[PDB]
């Protein structure tokens, strides 16, 4: 009855009209509202293969948060191979909200309801849906915000994990508040975040385990990024409009897997001269503004960079990625694909 | 017009480092990583390093090189940079710079595919003690031992000099048909040495005379080597 | 990780005929990971292939890929002259490293042409300056696979002695082979007979070109 095609997709999200939040506002001209009437359709005894790593509506949605932060976050200075751009810079409220993602006529949404699903094979539970669910286009690195979590066990995505060049995914079931904060007020930008160190080592410890299940029981062992932009090297992330960068040594701490049981306090700085997510150059800000900066986020989610040659060795070496923010919206469209009716 | 254009060729000390950039143009420098392979004499391509240029900047080195190689990326000058340090004897080779998608994005038309399609027109890194040096040219004879059947073999050694390249010639170029000039091999002195060879009629030995002409630019050195029979 | 092989080590054929070269794949990697390199002197790498069976634009169509994901082959549909050059086949993306293949040479086919061996003892010029080369020289044989050894006083050298090979000339096909023995003044002058002895498909016996100090 159906087949896998490509296509281009339509949004649509409960942006208010008069909401001066950014998101908002791209939204309402880029999107139509939401179905009152989401309809799902269980498909009795269908296996279909999905590909996360090879969907092209992660593809769209990419080019969607593109248009959507041209529009919100203009920097006073751009930077991009030789062209700079003097240009105003308004603080602005940005706080993301869910986008669903739809398909058009004669085209439709297959989703997986498969509980241990991983993102690559066949699929035993498959619904037919219009759109998917709210997602978020929370921009981070290092670490998912405010995500889904798995439904059961946790849950490692890769495309090839014997392939050292491809992203791992690290899909959590227990969701672990991370509490950064830019105190109201020596220096306007120093900025801490505050994780109960209980409850992430815990869950730490419960992505080592499940990484032993793919690599033959050998050592997990966690390291700093070993280099390029302070992007990736650092937990980054935007609050208040404002961009973030927190070092986090202290969460992949090989030895708390005992002073672990104390709250882990990251230090943070806000830039205002950033590198671009979308990879395009550097981009200047204004100072942050005054007040106290504070966002509460759901720690959903981890990205990780194997080291090879591990061979013969009885180790493993893992490092946070990474700086593809195509990953980003593969955490949650991991589930579906589009097909041609 | 997609292009890529690396520095210039050094020379540097055993146990200095070399920095080589390479600046793009004519594409969009964010759209593909950037890899760098080296050639040297008488082996294969050996993968040094990409650069993921999109994705943060991150850089993936080869085993044999990691503590010894770094590079990275400047976007807004679309630069991609390699430097390797603690340089042996064994690092002399032309170094590339090239372009790939890296199966990143689904460009139209070949998908989410692998391959270092544009390429740095090279960099020579030349790794010796050796300082500039003029060559020596010494005679090869001909005689029974280079006599068969009517031609005859005769030559020039052009041995100790630094750096390449020589230009050989024979009678101020007008004799070409029978001379073959050779590789020059990189001695473990650090100098360099080839030797060219030319076949001619064995009669000719008595009535022709033979010049090879030896011209090294690096050092302003040019030799004129008339080969007698011995 | 991965490991390439590549055979034959040189490949042999006339302008026209079609070409066959094998990469094989240790553990086996993806199709979209496996690249094809063609490789002339002077000029940086050319990719030709890329994910197995792809071409990107401006590659001729004689030049074609396939692969089951561990053997892997590049066909050259007819020889054109400008193909004759070493081929690389590289994990592109499997890795890392992204390793290439040793390689395959592609040259000229012909028939089998014997060495001309000269042997050159060193001048008197040289001599003085306290090294002594001896040169041997094999002039236009076909095909490239040719063993040099040297005997001084009947004793093998080992790790004394260069080759260099010209490249495979355009008119008759054949190569040049030249080979230098170094040795210093001192033990140059302890020893009498200097021998050449080479060992090539176009020769029933090995030849020896020799000459007494
Ligand atoms: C978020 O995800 C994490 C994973 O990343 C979850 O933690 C996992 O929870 C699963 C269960 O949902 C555990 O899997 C089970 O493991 C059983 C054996 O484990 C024992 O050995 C391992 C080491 O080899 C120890 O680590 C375990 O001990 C620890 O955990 C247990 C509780 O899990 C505690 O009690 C201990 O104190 C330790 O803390 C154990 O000693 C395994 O038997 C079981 O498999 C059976 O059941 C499953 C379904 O659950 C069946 O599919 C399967 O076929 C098995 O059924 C067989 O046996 C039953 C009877 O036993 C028969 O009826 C059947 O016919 C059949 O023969 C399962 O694999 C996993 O170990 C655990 N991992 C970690 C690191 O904690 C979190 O719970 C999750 N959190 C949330 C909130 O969702
Ligand atoms: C992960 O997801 C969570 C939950 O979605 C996010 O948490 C949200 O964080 C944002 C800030 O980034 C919070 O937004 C703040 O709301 C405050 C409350 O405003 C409401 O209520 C007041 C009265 O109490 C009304 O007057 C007002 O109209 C609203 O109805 C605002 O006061 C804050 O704005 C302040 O600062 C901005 C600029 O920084 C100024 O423009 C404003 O004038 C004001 O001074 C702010 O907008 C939001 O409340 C949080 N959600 C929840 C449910 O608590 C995480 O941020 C998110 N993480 C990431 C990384 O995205
Ligand atoms: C995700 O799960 C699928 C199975 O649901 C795994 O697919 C298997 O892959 C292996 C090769 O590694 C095949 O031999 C099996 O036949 C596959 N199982 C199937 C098709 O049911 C896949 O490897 C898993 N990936 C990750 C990252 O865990
Ligand atoms: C199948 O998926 C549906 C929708 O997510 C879910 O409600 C149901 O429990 C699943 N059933 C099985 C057997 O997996
Ligand atoms: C955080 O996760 C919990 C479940 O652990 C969920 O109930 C809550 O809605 C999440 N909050 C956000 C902002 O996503
Ligand atoms: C976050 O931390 C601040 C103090 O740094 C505290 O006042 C606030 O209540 C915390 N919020 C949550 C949700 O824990
Ligand atoms: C992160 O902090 C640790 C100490 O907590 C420090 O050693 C490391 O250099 C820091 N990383 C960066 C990128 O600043
Ligand atoms: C890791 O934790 C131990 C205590 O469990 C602490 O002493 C050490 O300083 C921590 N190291 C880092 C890098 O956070
Ligand atoms: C993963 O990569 C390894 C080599 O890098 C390869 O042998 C294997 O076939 C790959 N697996 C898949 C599913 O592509």
């Amino acid at each position: 009855v159906w087949k896998d095609a490509d296509t281009t997709l339509f949004c649509a999200s409960d942006a208010k009209a008069h909401e001066t939040e950014c998101h908002n506002v791209w939204a309402t001209h880029a999107c139509v509202p939401t179905d009152p009437n989401p309809q799902e359709i269980h498909l009795e005894n269908v296996t279909e293969n999905f590909n996360m790593w090879k969907n092209n509506m992660v593809e769209q949605m990419q080019e969607d948060v593109i248009s959507l932060w041209d529009q919100c976050l203009q920097p006073c200075v751009k930077l991009t191979g030789g062209s700079v751009i003097k240009q105003a810079c308004p603080k602005i409220s940005f706080d993301p909200i869910p986008i669903h993602y739809c398909t058009p006529a004669g085209y439709v949404i297959l989703k997986c309801n498969d509980k241990n699903f991983n993102g690559t094979g066949p699929c035993k539970n498959v619904s037919s849906v219009q759109c998917t669910h709210g997602i978020k286009p929370v921009v981070s690195t290092q670490l998912l915000l405010n995500g889904s979590l798995a439904e059961e066990e946790i849950i490692i995505r890769s495309e090839n994990l014997t392939n050292n060049a491809k992203t791992i995914i690290v899909h959590l079931n227990k969701s672990v508040e991370i509490n950064c904060t830019r105190p109201s007020n020596g220096d306007i930008r120093k900025a801490y975040c505050e994780i109960n160190g209980t409850k992430w080592n815990k869950v730490l410890k419960q992505v080592t385990e499940k990484l032993k299940e793919h690599f033959n029981n050998k050592t997990i062992i966690f390291q700093p990024p070993s280099g390029g932009d302070l992007e990736i090297t650092m937990h980054h992330f935007n609050c208040r409009g404002e961009f973030f960068y927190c070092n986090t040594t202290q969460l992949f701490n090989n030895t708390c897997i005992k002073g672990c049981n104390g709250t882990i306090t990251l230090p943070c700085k806000i830039k205002q001269i950033i590198n671009m997510w979308q990879g395009t150059g550097q981009a200047m800000y204004a100072p942050p503004i005054d007040g106290k900066i504070n966002c509460v986020s759901n720690i959903t989610g981890i990205l990780l960079t194997r080291d090879g040659g591990a061979n013969n060795t009885s180790n493993e070496t893992f490092r946070p990625g990474g700086g593809n923010i195509k990953d980003n919206w593969r955490s949650e469209l991991y589930k579906y694909k589009v097909v041609q009716i | 017009q997609v292009r890529l254009v690396q520095s210039g060729g050094q020379v540097r000390k055993p146990g200095a480092s070399v920095t080589i950039s390479c600046e793009a143009d004519g594409y969009e420098f964010p759209d593909y990583y950037i890899h760098w392979v080296r050639l040297a004499r008488g082996r294969g391509p050996e993968w040094l390093g990409l650069i993921k240029v999109g994705h943060g900047g991150g850089a993936m080195y080869a085993p044999s090189l990691q503590g010894r190689i770094s590079m990275s990326r400047d976007i807004h000058t679309t630069t991609a940079y390699m430097t390797l340090q603690r340089l042996t004897h064994d690092d002399t080779a032309t170094y590339y710079c090239s372009r790939d998608n890296f199966g990143t994005r689904p460009v139209p038309g070949r998908g989410y595919y692998y391959g270092m399609d544009v390429w740095g027109q090279g960099t020579a890194i030349i790794v010796s003690s050796a300082s500039t040096k003029g060559p020596s040219v010494f005679p090869l004879a001909p005689s029974s031992k280079s006599t068969s059947g009517g031609t005859a073999a005769l030559g020039c050694l052009v041995k100790d000099y630094f750096p390449e390249p020589v230009t050989v010639s024979w009678n101020s170029g007008a004799l070409t048909s029978g001379v073959h000039t050779f590789p020059a091999v990189l001695q473990s002195s650090g100098l360099y040495s080839l030797s060219s060879v030319v076949t001619v009629p064995s009669s000719s030995l008595g009535t022709q005379t033979y010049i090879c002409n030896v011209n090294h630019k690096p050092s302003n050195t040019k030799v004129d080597k008339r080969v007698e029979p011995k | 990780e991965i490991v390439l092989t590549q055979s034959p080590g040189i490949l042999s054929l006339a302008p026209g005929e079609r070409a066959s070269l094998s990469c094989r794949a240790s553990y086996g990697l993806d199709t979209s990971h496996l690249a094809w390199f063609q490789h002339k002197p002077g000029r940086p790498p050319r990719l030709l292939i890329y994910g197995t069976s792809s071409r990107p634009p401006g590659v001729p169509d004689r030049f074609r890929g396939s692969g089951s994901g561990t053997d892997f082959t590049l066909t050259i549909t007819k020889l054109e002259p400008e193909d004759f050059a070493v081929y690389y086949c590289q994990n592109s993306g499997g890795g890392t490293p992204l390793i290439f293949g040793p390689g395959t040479k592609v040259d000229i086919k012909r028939t089998v042409a014997a060495p001309s061996v000269f042997i050159f003892p060193p001048s008197d010029e040289q001599l003085k300056s306290g090294t002594a080369s001896v040169v041997c020289l094999l002039n236009n044989f076909y095909p490239r696979e040719a063993k040099v050894q040297w005997k001084v006083d009947n004793a093998l050298q080992s790790g004394n002695s260069q080759e260099s090979v010209t490249e495979q000339d355009s008119k008759d096909s054949t190569y040049s082979l030249s080979s230098t023995l170094t040795l210093s003044k001192a033990d140059y002058e302890k020893h009498k007979v200097y021998a050449c002895e080479v060992t090539h498909q176009g020769l029933s016996s090995p030849v020896t070109k020799s000459f007494n100090r």
